[PDB]
């Protein structure tokens, strides 16, 4: 089973399991027997972009924690402080995309 | 608060809290748990914090 993702060189060595991390948060869980392995390479000249690569996304403020291989994509509406935002009060969103 | 060569000890005793307030903050870094996994650092009395 192969996986795919580009993350900074500071998050390459949250892929080892048994360890918290911002990859390892509630945006991604992995195995942690891990029988597998992890490849990874410098890729600066091509992924990075003059302009500024502000595409790329990632979910860190999730509300609940993560099981191993399970997939985070939706909406994730911010519903967080003593008070229901609504997603649309406005403060206290800290939306999770960055 | 101060640097690393006078550090601010408490004792924290006598009261009741939770977990909810230290989750406040969002830019956690270091969020390393020994002895007790974050997850469950509710429903358990401690005998001095």
């Amino acid at each position: 089973y192969a996986d795919s993702f580009v993350i900074r060189g500071n998050e390459v060595s949250q892929i080892a399991p048994g360890q918290t991390g911002n990859i390892a948060d509630y945006n991604y869980k992995l195995p942690d027997d891990f029988t597998g392995c992890v490849i990874a390479w410098n890729s600066n000249k091509l992924d990075s972009k003059p302009s500024g690569n502000y595409n790329y996304l990632y979910r860190l403020f999730r509300k609940s924690k993560l099981k191993p291989f399970e997939r985070d994509i939706s909406t994730e509406i911010y519903q967080a402080g003593n008070k229901p935002c609504n997603g649309v009060a406005g403060p206290n969103c800290y939306s999770p995309l960055q | 608060f101060a640097s690393v060569y006078a550090w601010n000890r408490k004792r924290i005793s006598n009261c009741v809290a939770d977990y909810s307030v230290i989750y406040n903050f969002a830019p956690f870094f270091a969020f390393k748990c020994y002895g007790v996994s974050p997850t469950k650092l509710n429903d358990l009395c401690f005998t001095n914090v």
